[PDB]
């Protein structure tokens, strides 16, 4: 197979800015690069074929360039419609392997998250499991680190994160990390803490609770 | 291809008509008095026809006013040259072209003056817009007939085009030879559509231009000339979708010359690869992307940059558009090569089918009379004695007994 | 005019078989080549299979990830292209798109891109059965609500298959609501959380009820979320 | 704009649709004038007069050539 | 004589292709920046083709 490597994987930019996504290949594909636009959930759309040739119906702001190993996709003046995912594909020989993908997000001023923690309900404890929920509400940028501390012991392999899309109004993200434990393991300890590390906060915020209150 | 079917017309016949009108006495004075105040005016001549009039250079009000009193600083020299150079170049262009020049040069009529003439032309605003945005094409379709130089003005008529048909749909037909693909050399037969050229809708019929070299194209707009056109019925377009339609007899051309060639279209390329010729279609980055088999095939410009047939390299047009490949059996396979009329130029589908019925008729009829016209007895030997009929011969009757 | 409609997706047990069918409408199917590309939940695009036109043989080209398990085929008589999925894993759960390979010219065995794309069909491979959800409140504290603006929510746990509709106060509460995307748990069942930010002063007085509707099991659950003690 | 093209394999031909007409149907005539001055001869040996005199010679020879050209239509 | 047996080609198709490439944004600035020092240079366009 021929190796595809897109750079960068994530890109933050505002409307009217000039952006450039790069696609590196392992071999000389002889200018057989393709650029596609995929909006979340919808089918991808062929934007650029050959090296620089533009597919019919694609606006003039989309430019393709590069040759041999490095290929560049350029958007001259950004529009609110161009914020989506972009994939490069090789068409030298089979397999027609795809690229890594590039998420294109709307740039915004930094906003520290609102941290909350929710203990497991009494209705759930009667069933056998326990789910402790930590919520990071309305923050930017996307990158955030969440650590669970049970009796000040860091946990790994039991949390499961889930993040919302960029808000269409304020352009902020919201994250929900769920720590899953057994009823016995939950009732063995007493202090449960969620440590949030993010760029907007100078020091990591640790929201915690104790079994009972 | 079908340019011989066109008529023959006199191009500047209209302008010369106005030209000879200016030769009459006093006619030039009407113009000189009309332009005595302004530089542009409307003059209705003796025959009632109204024409625009323009004074582009006034050496009288320079030589008699600014130059004469000195003859009765150095800058005055150069100023004269700048004023006189146009008169010289207009002279040069005339003295070579025998008084009739085309296209109309910038010396004969600058862009400002031409746009002024278009602005005062008595036609619609849409035509003013069209002629103003395409002045280079209007120049190529205009003439400059030198008329008279009478006391004391120089005069030439500029014959401008009038576009009475605008914004109707047009389409260009490209054709190429369609031959069979046998292994023997002289065994193949060829057929080619001759109706290639430009077509435009016009007054419930179609204007056909067989010499597409004379039609000029800017963007998606086509400036053609009706003088070298043909007024065909609307049904002519059927020849593209149904060549065997009875309502229109489509024109073809037969031969036996199976040579390889290519016809670059607006959005692609036709390749007729016959014989041992090697024909390919190539891309500027990938290289060869198709090796044509024997026959007539097509390749769109979507991703193709060059097309090579034999020793010939063609660059295809990189215009944006959708190209559609319509499948179909090559109609040349519908013909029997043993009765195919191979010397046909001004031919058509029905003319070829009727020559085939006629060629076939004589064989079935000659066999219908000759086979068997020997089923009858001939004439007995015409000597003295009598002959009776025995087996297939005339036996001497005297043998009984 | 040009359309690709893939069909035949849905639920299938791990190790079973499922045949996807892509119907082409709008152009000549015989002259064109078809390809299958899938996208896993949360991951990028993955190229799966490719079948050439009749003109250039009948060559089926597969990707390394599904070679030997998947099989592409075509029926030109009815303008359809199949993707037979055998020996299915849980990793094959994805959205399957049907595409058309664009020849480098009008007709050529070299392709520059995937011209037309179908809208896709969702294929879920899981051993799990149909199951309603359990709703648990993510209640705040009744002693020390933080900030002036507090957040509360509902935890919709252990349900199959996707998806569930979560509303707050029967549709009256909309501002500040974040219903997170579902996550597949280690048990094979899904679980999501839907939260909402409300003023802290309304916590002790206002009633907040989340309404979860689960069509696959016909389960309607309204859970009132109130602080502890 | 929005240009198309079709290729018919049965007849080995191609049609390029999507163009607009601009046919020349008739003619329109306009008269352009250049007013000249009736100067009989350069009636007048310094440096500047030599240039102005031969430039007037260019003018008179040009109108003479146009007079010879006018002798035919 | 046998001129009718010839094919039909576009003469300026290549130059017009380079022309349509020169309409693109920044394409002219690459040339103006390349010739800011000398009067002659070799420039590779966006599509990789090198032209004088
Ligand atoms: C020839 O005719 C065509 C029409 O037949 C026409 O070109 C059209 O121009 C419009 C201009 O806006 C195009 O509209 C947009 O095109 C972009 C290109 O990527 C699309 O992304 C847009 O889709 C949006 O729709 C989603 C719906 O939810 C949005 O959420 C999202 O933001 C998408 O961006 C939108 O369609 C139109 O696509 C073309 N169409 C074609 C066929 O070219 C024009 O008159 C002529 N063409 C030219 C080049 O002049
Ligand atoms: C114009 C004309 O008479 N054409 C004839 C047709 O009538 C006849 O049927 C055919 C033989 O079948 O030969 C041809």
């Amino acid at each position: 197979d021929i190796q595809m490597t897109q750079s960068p994987s994530s890109l933050s930019a505002s409307v009217g800015d000039r952006v450039t996504i790069t696609c590196r290949t392992s071999q000389d594909v002889r200018g057989a690069l393709a650029w596609y636009q995929q909006k979340p959930g919808k089918a991808p759309k062929l934007l650029i074929f050959d090296a620089s040739s533009l597919e019919t119906g694609v606006p003039s702001r989309f430019s393709g360039s590069g040759s041999g190993t490095v290929f560049t996709l350029t958007i001259s003046s950004l529009q609110p419609e161009d914020f989506a995912a972009y994939y490069c594909q090789q068409f030298l020989d089979f397999p027609f392997t795809f690229g890594q993908g590039t998420r294109l997000e709307i740039k915004r001023t930094v906003a520290a998250p609102s941290v909350f923690i929710f203990p497991p309900s009494d209705e759930q404890l009667k069933s056998g499991t326990a789910s402790v929920v930590c919520l990071l509400n309305n923050f930017y940028p996307r990158e955030a680190k969440v650590q669970w501390k049970v009796d000040n012991a860091l946990q790994s392999g039991n949390s499961q994160e889930s993040v919302t899309e960029q808000d269409s109004k304020d352009s902020t993200y919201s994250l929900s990390s769920t720590l899953t434990l057994s009823k016995a393991d939950y009732e063995k300890h007493k202090v449960y803490a969620c440590e949030v590390t993010h760029q907007g906060l100078s020091s990591p915020v640790t929201k915690s609770f104790n079994r009972g209150e | 291809f079908l340019g011989f079917l066109l008529g023959v017309g006199s191009a500047i016949a209209s302008g010369v008509a106005v030209c000879k009108v200016l030769h009459l006495e006093g006619e030039v004075n009407k113009i000189k008095s009309a332009l005595l105040s302004t530089n542009k005016a409307v003059v209705s001549l003796s025959n009632g026809v109204s024409v625009l009039t323009f004074k582009v250079l006034d050496l009288k009000n320079y030589i008699d006013k600014q130059l004469l009193p000195i003859l009765n600083n150095i800058e005055t020299v150069i100023e004269f040259q700048q004023k006189n150079n146009r008169l010289l170049e207009i002279t040069r262009e005339f003295s070579v072209n025998a008084g009739v020049t085309t296209p109309v040069s910038t010396y004969m009529l600058t862009n400002s003056e031409l746009l002024s003439l278009i602005n005062d032309m008595p036609i619609t605003n849409d035509q003013k817009k069209l002629m103003s945005n395409n002045v280079q094409i209007v120049r190529q379709q205009s003439y400059s007939i030198m008329c008279i130089i009478k006391e004391e003005v120089l005069a030439y008529v500029v014959q401008l085009p009038l576009y009475g048909v605008i914004d109707t749909p047009c389409w260009k037909l490209h054709t190429s030879p369609l031959c069979t693909t046998n292994t023997k050399e002289g065994s193949n037969i060829c057929l080619t559509r001759t109706d290639r050229g430009w077509y435009c809708d016009n007054a419930g019929s179609v204007s056909f231009f067989p010499q597409a070299e004379t039609c000029k194209v800017q963007s998606n707009r086509v400036f053609c000339d009706t003088m070298n056109s043909l007024t065909l019925p609307s049904e002519v377009n059927l020849c593209n979708v149904d060549i065997f339609n009875p309502k229109y007899d489509c024109k073809i051309m037969t031969s036996k010359t199976d040579v390889s060639s290519s016809v670059i279209t607006s959005l692609g390329a036709i390749v007729s690869c016959y014989g041992k010729t090697k024909c390919t279609a190539s891309n500027k980055n990938r290289g060869i992307i198709k090796t044509f088999s024997n026959g007539c095939d097509y390749v769109s410009n979507k991703g193709v940059d060059t097309v090579s047939v034999g020793n010939t390299l063609y660059y295809v047009n990189k215009q944006e558009g959708k190209s559609l490949y319509v499948k179909g059996e090559p109609i040349i396979n519908f013909y029997d090569p043993l009765v195919f009329p191979s010397d046909e130029f001004d031919a058509s589908i029905s003319q070829v089918n009727e020559k085939i019925n006629q060629s076939l008729a004589f064989i079935r009829k000659s066999d219908e009379l000759l086979s068997a016209i020997g089923g009858y007895i001939p004439e007995a030997p015409r000597d003295g004695q009598a002959y009776v009929r025995k087996d297939g011969e005339w036996v001497l009757l005297s043998t009984f007994l | 005019e040009v359309q690709l409609v893939e069909s035949g997706g849905g639920l299938v047990r791990p190790g079973r078989s499922l045949r996807l069918s892509c119907t082409v409408s709008g152009f000549s199917f015989d002259d064109s080549a078809m390809s299958w590309v899938r996208q896993a939940p949360g991951k990028g695009l993955e190229w799966i299979s490719f079948i050439k036109s009749k003109t250039y043989g009948g060559t089926k080209e597969y990707a390394a990830s599904v070679k030997g398990r998947f099989t592409i085929s075509r029926d030109d008589s009815k303008n359809i292209a199949y993707l037979q999925m055998n020996s299915l894993k849980t990793e094959d759960t994805a959205v399957y798109y049907c595409t058309r390979g664009a020849p480098y010219g009008g007709n050529s065995d070299y392709y520059y891109g995937l011209d037309v794309w179908g809208q896709g069909t969702t294929v879920t491979v899981s051993s799990a059965s149909t199951k309603g959800p359990s709703v648990f409140p993510l209640a705040p504290s009744s002693k020390s609500t933080s900030g002036g603006t507090a957040a509360l929510g509902c935890l919709v746990k252990d349900y199959f298959p996707e998806p569930v509709t979560v509303s707050w106060n029967s549709g009256a509460l909309t501002s500040g609501v974040h219903t997170f995307p579902a996550v597949l748990q280690s048990s094979g069942l899904y679980s999501l959380s839907s939260v909402v930010t409300v003023p802290s002063s309304s916590l002790g007085t206002q009633t907040y009820i989340c309404n979860v509707n689960h069509k696959p099991s016909n389960t309607k659950v309204d859970k009132k979320v109130e602080p502890k003690s | 704009q929005n240009i198309t093209e079709e290729f018919y394999q049965s007849t080995c031909s191609a049609v390029s649709k999507g163009y607009l007409s601009a046919l020349r149907t008739g003619w329109y005539t306009s008269v352009i004038t250049i007013e000249l001055s009736n100067i009989k001869e350069n009636k007048c040996t310094d440096a500047k007069v030599k240039l102005i005199k031969q430039e007037l010679d260019k003018y008179k020879n040009a109108v003479t050539e146009l007079q010879l050209l006018m002798q035919s239509t």
